[PDB]
């Protein structure tokens, strides 16, 4: 099926695409043919936003479709590598830790299961929330790599 | 269906106001003007990241290696497949008195249909080998589309008579409502029938090449060559 | 981990591995260093088959641990696959296989997602959550792939 | 401790067939290879390569080659490889370096008893003057290199948790005190504090088309260390001048 999508700036742009394509997906082709980063992506279809984990047949999408790119109050916290480095993230009081390591992989390119993450002394574990652990605004994590290897 | 999915809709969220496009708004033509592969591959790979959009990109690429450096792009109205064979087919009758002949026979023969007339009078443009008049025949979305109309009711008439899996698949594999998509099989059953061959260009994401299906045997020289990008089909300008 | 994979031929490779990795990763691993395709290896360790499924932490493979290649059982039955255009794919199935399970090796030797296949016996199209004992699909028997790959 | 069947070396029957596992002390591979061109490596490991995996696994060792030399030692995978593959490129940087062999010495002096200790010392001293020879006669003994490895982790172990966080708090996770355990990438980050020097770990990546490097202390400086992590596993690039 082929798709429009109307980016911020009033551009339409087509799309081949397949039902089963997901909506991570979706923004993956966006930022090949026009190159917004997907992080910066909100995709809507008749009024409801859509999330990356659903496909265009969950949304009824379909032929000659139009998905409209539009604007996003998340929580801004930091996460420090072992060398230093600074990594920025936006997230909620209620993501888990999990949730967390995969937006560090999406900035670094490292696997969640290789990822040690530390605040005040304490290693955090991947089923509890951020407020669990009283991670608040400006909060500072401590990411340590695993990446064992003999 | 639902009033805000329908083209050309307004409607508002959150305090902005969003109007879905359609094909008669953008203006794309039911089969595009000549176009180079490498424009084409700027056009939709300008900033190319993605694994699948890298494959796809390079397999574009090597397509117009072997076959041609230009094609047509096809409206995704649901009939590419039947339009971007009568693109195809339509290179292959200009200047073919006898291929247009045998087409004319097996139009004649169908059950009536609205675009029958239109398209026999079409090819009766071409017994005279006439590129302006190709490229005329290709410019109206009128006529392309009633060609393209025309393949999808002449398939499904046809087709069943060639036995197995046809006769038992004729529905699912092409469907006779207007718009609805059409499996890769029914360009080898019309290659079977009219007695040509074609190739079709399988693009993978999940390889780095591409595969191809030619019909209807694994040899012979192609006298159509159709890409399928995702569940959308082009058509390859073949080079001599 | 660094394993130890002996060929039918008696030649010793080295693997690098990792304990999440499954048998059907390893056999692509063996391939890319030894060019034996998966489809014609089976592998035992300590004297026990190891299933495409599962992982290697699951048979307590570690390092130094030795996987030996061994000859596929007799008795197995070969099928055959036709293409629309006359092509004739070779597989080696068993009568508890899934249709779905034949469509992953179709995909193995051409390259075509399962889904989008079509497998016809006895001008019936065959279901993927059936077996080839099911459909009484017997050796040197032959069915039919007939392409989806729909579009529009 | 482990069933018969699985051991090196073991013996046993499969379908009137018999099977002999195999070891690292049967199939001769010694705790750090001869020095190894890549392309030679890369046409032993993926000559027949075809899956994602391998393909870029194979280009990015290429490309490790290109930036950082053309040779590498090729690590037994005894469990120690971490150690194994730091202890070589480290050894490189000893040799003619009588102020870095000070400075590992007088660690290696206030470190818990241990009986690789003293061939680990009476190593570094023939080192003081530039002798690549003696370099290639360290690297080629076995018996020599499992001491340096067992040595690093040792020394990882009681110097390491000195730093502060996060080493004070996964020093027992991080770097097993059993041989053959393996050992945390964090490792080689704490061990360059330490020692001063900088090295760049070569993550190969399955997932991307290209590694990652992950360079330490600082991730600006010239390394004068090259590992490469090869999935569970470590090797040691020569270091081209």
């Amino acid at each position: 099926m082929q798709i429009f999508v109307k980016t911020l700036t009033g551009k339409t742009i087509t799309l081949e695409v397949e039902p089963s394509d997901t909506i991570e997906n979706v923004k993956a082709k966006i930022q090949d043919k026009e190159g917004i980063p997907p992080d910066q992506q909100r995709l809507i279809f008749a009024g409801k936003q859509l999330e990356d984990g659903r496909t265009l047949s969950d949304y009824n999408i379909q032929k000659e479709s139009t998905l409209h790119l539009v604007l996003r109050g998340g929580m801004q916290i930091f996460v420090k590598t072992l060398t230093g480095k600074t990594i920025t993230l936006e997230v909620e009081p209620s993501d888990t830790i999990e949730n967390v390591k995969a937006k560090i992989q999406d900035k670094e390119g490292i696997p969640p299961d290789q990822q040690r993450l530390i605040f005040a002394g304490k290693q955090l574990e991947d089923g509890r929330t951020l407020s669990d652990y009283n991670i608040q605004k400006e909060s500072t994590l401590h990411l340590v790599l695993r990446l064992r290897g003999g | 269906l639902p009033v805000k999915e329908r083209p050309d809709a307004i409607y508002t969220f959150e305090g902005k106001t969003y109007e879905n496009t359609s094909f008669s708004k953008t203006g794309i033509p039911i089969v595009g003007q000549p176009l180079k592969m490498e424009a084409y591959v700027h056009k939709e790979y300008t900033h190319v990241t993605s694994l699948e959009g890298k494959r796809f990109k390079s397999q574009l690429e090597e397509a117009a290696k072997i076959y041609g450096e230009q094609l047509h792009e096809i409206q995704g109205d649901g009939n590419a497949l039947t339009t971007a064979f009568a693109t195809s087919f339509l290179y292959l009758l200009n200047g073919n008195a006898t291929l247009i002949a045998t087409f004319d026979n097996i139009l004649i023969g169908l059950d009536a249909h609205k675009n029958i007339p239109p398209v026999r009078q079409t090819i009766e443009k071409l017994k005279v080998k006439n590129d302006l008049e190709l490229k005329q025949i290709l410019a109206s979305n009128e006529t392309m589309f009633a060609f393209s109309s025309v393949i999808r009711h002449l398939a499904r008439q046809k087709l069943p008579e060639l036995g197995e899996p046809f006769s038992l698949l004729i529905d699912e594999m092409v469907p006779e409502e207007d718009g609805k998509e059409i499996e890769i099989a029914c360009i080898g059953g019309l290659c079977q029938l009219l007695n040509i061959c074609a190739d079709v260009i399988y693009l993978r994401k999940d390889y780095d090449t591409f595969k191809i299906e030619r019909y209807p045997n694994e040899t012979g020289k192609p006298d159509l060559v159709i890409l399928r990008k995702a569940a959308h089909f082009l058509s390859i300008i073949l080079d001599s």
